[PDB]
DNA sequence: ATCGGATGTATATATCTGACACGTGCCTGGAGACTAGGGAGTAATCCCCTTGGCGGTTAAAACGCGGGGGACAGCGCGTACGTGCGTTTAAGCGGTGCTAGAGCTGTCTACGACCAATTGAGCGGCCTCGGCACCGGGATTCTCGA
DNA sequence: TCGAGAATCCCGGTGCCGAGGCCGCTCAATTGGTCGTAGACAGCTCTAGCACCGCTTAAACGCACGTACGCGCTGTCCCCCGCGTTTTAACCGCCAAGGGGATTACTCCCTAGTCTCCAGGCACGTGTCAGATATATACATCCGAT
């Protein structure tokens, strides 16, 4: 019979197999459910999209057509739910977000 | 075979370097006595990273330092570093 | 041996035959070193028939030596009030107050041995005990020892350890729940007869192989007389269950605890007993604010829905009514109604001070007694209190233990009553009540259609 | 030798969210250790919770209460829904 | 002559919207390379291996240098201090 | 109307200004601003939320319905807070 | 006259004898309701251990004391010996928890 | 022939096979080396006597006889290396170091 | 069910370092906690340097790797003392 | 308070250019089909631990009050730092050679997993006594008004 | 300044309770064989890290000046602390109920292991276009004379 990859059985991008080969060669457990794999290939994915999502947006805010650590740094900070899930990360060439405290400001 | 340490090269962390750290960071005024407080700082954190990075090294029977071991290293002390592999 | 013919010459008054018997019984039990329980039915003088066995010790055997009573503390004054009634020469005082005032009476007459009878509650025996562990008793009294059925207790093993030449139990209700409480009893009165709880559950375990083995058990260790073979006089207890439905509001909130329908509720069936006593125990249901009292209490419950024609019909006929509840809140919805229905209440709880309780009985027993309703808990004002001036008792609510509710309107079932007493037993139909009410009258059966009938 | 990247799923998400942007070589180097890094707290969880309940298989279940306890939020609620609607979808096929 | 600050500020925002490294590359080679000569001798070191140790000494540097300006400011000030980086490496607990 | 006495006006409340000041005697403090007892509790409340989240996950993950110790304690350590002396 | 101590030494010696005992300060049933209340929120009709409050009461007074800890330094760096809200927001600001 | 503990063998007071076992069933590696075991069990003990040593110590200063919660608080806070160790740890009934700063104390 | 525990192991080691020392329940439950956690570091941190290097075996000086990353300044020096001195006499028999 | 003038920054335009997206060939890892076995789900049991409310005791909390000392605003004064200029030096770039080291390959071989029998070590249960927690009473110390 | 005075520390005595010691299971650690494969060792190759040299020019360094900021001092006022009184809510023990958790036995179905394709992902050229660079321009803004 012709084969079908799991992930498109699924419905997804992001690759069943090779999530399930990683899980089972990680040293995580004895034996690996079918459905574990292709719940964290969705999850993955899921998490890839929302930030190229915003990464996007913030390239098109600087009238550029490729994404940059500078805009994924702006992406993950200025989102907050992001910021709390990397907040012990560094983004190599991200810079900081724009930011002077008011009393520093000229009177 | 050749190797020595020339013109004690902490100072090569030069005051305008410190500045431009310290503006990025949004700091308008600077003490004079800020710059050596900075090089005991730099000087402590990176003894600590390279540290680890060397045991890294020597563990896996090289003498060549890896980024990924730099990698490894932050991760150890609980500094995720994106964008050299890993 | 002697068997003390008459009246006691040193008592004042007179005493009924069977309280003689009584006495003879005791005397027995004294002489061959054992220790019994006195467990006449709730009325008889108990109390009266142990301070004349104490009178007995201290003038025929001449031993007025230290004599403890534990009592539960709705009773001390009753305790003192009769000590000094029937034998007026004993020296005996309460170890009730402050710690402060319990330390000066400590060092003032339990040091300096200036006493002769100490009366003290189930709680101060806990905490004063390092200082009344420094006497050889020669008598433990315990009246309402039911209170140590279970062995365990922090009471039973504080008892277990004070120093004492003979023991004395009274309680109107020796079997509780099981054999094993009955077993928890009598290893205080004889720890080296018993001494075995394995043995005595199934030597026993639970026609005529074991009960007839029980009556011979129990025969040199248990006195029993019932008030209908002795008294004779006083009117049998006309008991009644009023069932009642339930109101819009009760029903509503009935539907909403068993359909789980914020609040936390873990306990399904207190929840529903609080539903069924009133809805305004549950917080949110009286409407308000502002909170006012002016009648919507009375019919959106339908128990004090019927109380209300009840109190007032008995009010027209000139009787006076004891209210006992398991519930304090629900007391204070008790004590609202009265307020706005211009009655004469005399509440007592737990958290009633001692001299409170002693004036509110007094004032509920007093001559022209001009308050109507008592308002008593189970618990607290359920025990050896003597309101024999009332003549109907209302069991707001049924408990879990049908002795406690036995206990409860014995309270008026009493020498000196002779009225016709009413019980009226309020149960709320299709509801967790009915469930309460059928498994206390099995546990009731287990003991009364067994063990305690021949006695 | 070979090295094996999540670049090329990367790019088709990303063609998926934004059908005209690019991504250039650093940043698909750090998307690429952002996706190991999450499965690695992810799976990491899963088993010290298969461990804690001594089962000896990482299932679904696992998964999904390791989301819910890693992820903040609204994120937790729409990455569940994600791999739910994924899960049943495998089933059914 | 502009006014105490003014350009201050304008560097503050160059270099928040700037994001290269802003220290010279050989003098923090240089310093890498004493300090890891002192756990073993003769070693080598591949130029991303420096790269990253770089990235990650200046991105912990400039959270230290804005932690250590809210501590200044708490202290009702707007010149950082020796005193106000120990503050903020004590609090985060570095001491 | 004896029925009606009073609530605690919230359970937050329950943790009284004496307690916040003996923590902050232990913590070394010597003056205490009186604004101090509503950040500390509105402080209190976030930590316990947090922490009662996770053990609460682990609990239902065990499909138990009581909150154990080690649930408590698996959650102060995902946290980051170990704790010794529980299990 | 009566006997009045001056304003500041009582409260060194309730630092004294707080720092040198180990028990729990907040009272037990307090707090095991404001536990209870907080959980009612995440799962309803929750049962709890014994041990589990007392768990959470052990981790909920350390963590305070160290935040005290922390909000003191902060106040003294001020130049100040009163503690204050905005103490305490710098102390967890730079702790990276706000 | 006799039966000899490895603990025995390895001149040891924690047990070598408890802790080999608990290393094969914990999915930490595939296969298991026989001197990990040993080496783990003796810095175990190693580190259990340096605490114990000076948590005795701290009870004697206190004229006790008896280790508690509390001499485990003030051996770990007062050296360096198990402060730096137990950096992240509660020790539960252990209180704190009396510690006051000094603008606070009277002039 | 039985509870294992190094109850007895940290009695032991108390007896030859205080030979007239007792210890509490609480503090016994405090070590024994104290043991675990260390465990767990160093076993995780052995795990993941075999993973590392591709190899699929925890040895020795994986464990040696282990305590020299985690255990801090003088105190690996000891323990690293320690567990060769141990390794050596067990080989050696 | 308001113009004039430098000044630095952002914008638009044209130009490379090198980095990205695209297309091609291979091989290796994933999918399909089959088998076997053991992990986990299911149902029944029981007993234990939680819950809720009460009873009594009592110590902590809440409230009010009097006062002193600490926080905060204002002012004045050095002084330390920012701004700008001129000079030099060292970093960055590039190009080169070289050689040390890291990675790939093939070959054993010693070491670790597996398995079965057995015994002794660890755990749970049951006992005592010594260490520690009150408790009163005296001594010492320190604080606050002189 | 030195004499009350309230708090803390010893210190001896008592009790009480929790730590320590002993006695039967039982299960898990040890012993002895048997395999098979993970890793150690030797050899080779190529690549990338190091060392050197030369040029340029931009950044760092040292100096001077003047301003605005940090700091010290003063005064005020208000707010927090220390203390006393009352009561109320916590604490502990009691007493029921019953829900829920931990155990056991059974079975089935779900996952691992094996072998065989085959197609998908990776490495390798290859064009080409987005973006960085240089230049000119307009604008917003700051800072000093009316
Ligand atoms: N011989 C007597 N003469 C007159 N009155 C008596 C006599 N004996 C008992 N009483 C009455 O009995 C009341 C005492 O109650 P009693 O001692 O019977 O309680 P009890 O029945 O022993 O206790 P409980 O009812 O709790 O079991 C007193 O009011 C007293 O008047
Ligand atoms: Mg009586």
């Amino acid at each position: 019979a012709k084969a079908k990859t799991r992930s498109s059985r699924a419905g997804l991008q992001f690759p069943v197999g090779r999530v399930h080969r990683l899980l089972r060669k990680g040293n995580y457990a004895e034996r690996v459910g079918a459905g574990a794999p292709v719940y964290l290939a969705a999850v993955l994915e899921y998490l890839t999209a929302e930030i190229l999502e915003l990464a996007g947006n913030a390239a098109r805010d600087n009238k550029k057509t490729r994404i940059i650590p500078r805009h994924l740094q702006l992406a993950v900070r200025n989102d907050e739910e992001l910021n709390k899930l990397l907040g012990r990360v560094t983004i190599a060439q991200g810079g900081v977000l724009p930011n002077i405290q008011s009393v520093l400001l000229p009177k | 075979r050749h190797r020595k340490v020339l013109r004690d090269n902490i100072q090569g962390i030069t005051k305008p370097a410190i500045r431009r750290l310290a503006r990025r960071g949004g700091v308008k005024r600077i003490s004079g006595l800020i710059y050596e407080e900075t090089r005991g700082v730099l000087k402590v954190f990176l003894e600590n990273v390279i540290r680890d990075a060397v045991t890294y090294t020597e563990h896996a029977k090289r003498k060549t330092v890896t980024a990924m071991d730099v990698v490894y290293a932050l991760k150890r002390q609980g500094r995720t570093l994106y964008g050299f592999g890993g | 041996e002697f068997q003390f013919r008459e009246s006691p010459a040193y008592v004042n008054g007179q005493l009924r035959p069977y309280q003689i018997q009584g006495v003879n019984w005791l005397v027995s039990l004294h002489k061959n070193k054992i220790a019994g329980i006195l467990a006449d039915e709730m009325g008889l003088g108990k109390t009266l028939q142990t301070i004349s066995f104490l009178g007995y010790l201290r003038y025929i055997e001449k031993i007025p030596g230290p004599f403890l009573v534990i009592a539960p503390k709705s009773t001390l004054n009753n305790w003192l009030r009769e000590i000094n009634r029937w034998t007026p020469d004993v020296n005996a005082f309460i170890l009730q107050g402050d710690k402060e005032e319990r330390a000066e009476l400590i060092q003032k007459k339990l040091l300096g041995c200036d006493f002769d009878v100490v009366i003290a509650s189930y709680e101060i025996i806990i905490r004063e005990k390092s200082p009344l562990k420094k006497i050889n008793w020669e008598y433990i009294i315990i009246d309402e020892a039911h209170r140590i059925k279970n062995e365990e207790s922090m009471l039973s093993q504080v008892l277990r350890e004070f120093t004492s030449r003979n023991r004395l139990l009274i309680t109107g209700t020796p079997l509780q729940n099981n054999l094993h409480e009955l077993w928890a009893l009598l290893n205080f009165l004889l720890p080296d007869i018993f001494s075995d709880a394995q043995d005595f559950d199934d030597w026993f375990s639970s026609q005529d192989k074991i009960v007839k083995q029980l009556h011979t058990v129990l025969q040199p260790f248990l006195l029993r007389r019932i008030k209908s073979d002795v008294e004779t006089s006083l009117l049998p207890k006309k008991e009644l269950n009023l069932y009642v439905g339930m109101s819009s509001m009760q029903k509503k909130w009935y539907k909403k605890i068993l359909e789980k329908d914020k609040t936390r509720l873990l306990n399904i069936m207190m929840q529903l007993r609080k539903c069924c006593n009133h809805p305004y125990l549950f917080d949110g249901a009286e409407p308000g604010p502002p909170y006012t009292t002016d009648e919507h209490l009375v019919y959106n419950a339908a128990k004090l829905q019927v109380l209300d024609k009840l109190l007032k019909k008995l009010k027209e006929e000139g009787s006076r009514v004891l209210i006992f509840s398991q519930m304090s809140r629900l007391l204070d919805i008790l004590e609202d109604y009265c307020y706005f229905r211009n009655y004469e209440y005399c509440r007592i709880d737990g958290s009633t001070a001692h001299e409170d309780r002693i004036q509110a009985i007094d004032d509920y027993n007093a001559p022209d007694s001009k308050k109507f309703v008592f308002l008593l808990t189970t618990r607290a004002g359920g025990l050896g209190i003597n309101l024999t001036s009332a003549d109907v008792v209302v069991l707001y609510d049924s408990d879990w233990n049908p002795q406690a509710d036995l206990q409860a309107m014995d309270r008026a079932h009493r020498i000196g009553q002779k009225k016709q007493v009413k019980v009226f037993r309020l149960v709320t139909d299709n509801s967790v009540e009915e469930k309460i009410l059928e498994r206390a009258t099995q546990k009731l059966r287990l003991d009364q259609l067994v063990i305690q009938q021949n006695r | 030798t070979r090295k094996e990247s999540y670049a090329i799923y990367v790019y088709k998400v990303l063609k998926q969210v934004h059908p005209d942007t690019g991504i250039s070589s650093k940043a698909m180097s750090i998307m690429n250790s952002f996706v190991n890094d999450v499965f690695e707290r992810i799976a990491g969880e899963a088993s010290r919770l298969a461990h804690y309940n001594k089962r000896s298989t990482i299932t679904s279940r696992e998964i999904q209460t390791a989301v819910r306890l890693l992820l903040p939020g609204e994120l937790a609620k729409h990455a569940v829904s994600e791999g739910t609607k994924a899960v049943t979808k495998y089933t059914s096929a | 002559r502009y006014r105490p600050g003014t350009v201050a500020l304008r560097e503050i925002r160059r270099y928040q919207k700037s994001t290269e490294l802003l220290i010279r590359k050989l003098p923090f080679q240089r310093l890498v390379r004493e300090i890891a000569q002192d756990f073993k001798t003769d070693l080598r070191f591949q130029s991303s291996a420096v790269m990253a140790l770089q990235e990650a000494s200046e991105a912990y540097l400039v959270a230290l240098f804005e932690d250590t300006n809210l501590c200044a400011i708490h202290a009702k000030r707007v010149t950082i201090m020796p005193k106000d980086i120990q503050l903020a490496r004590r609090i985060r607990g570095e001491r």
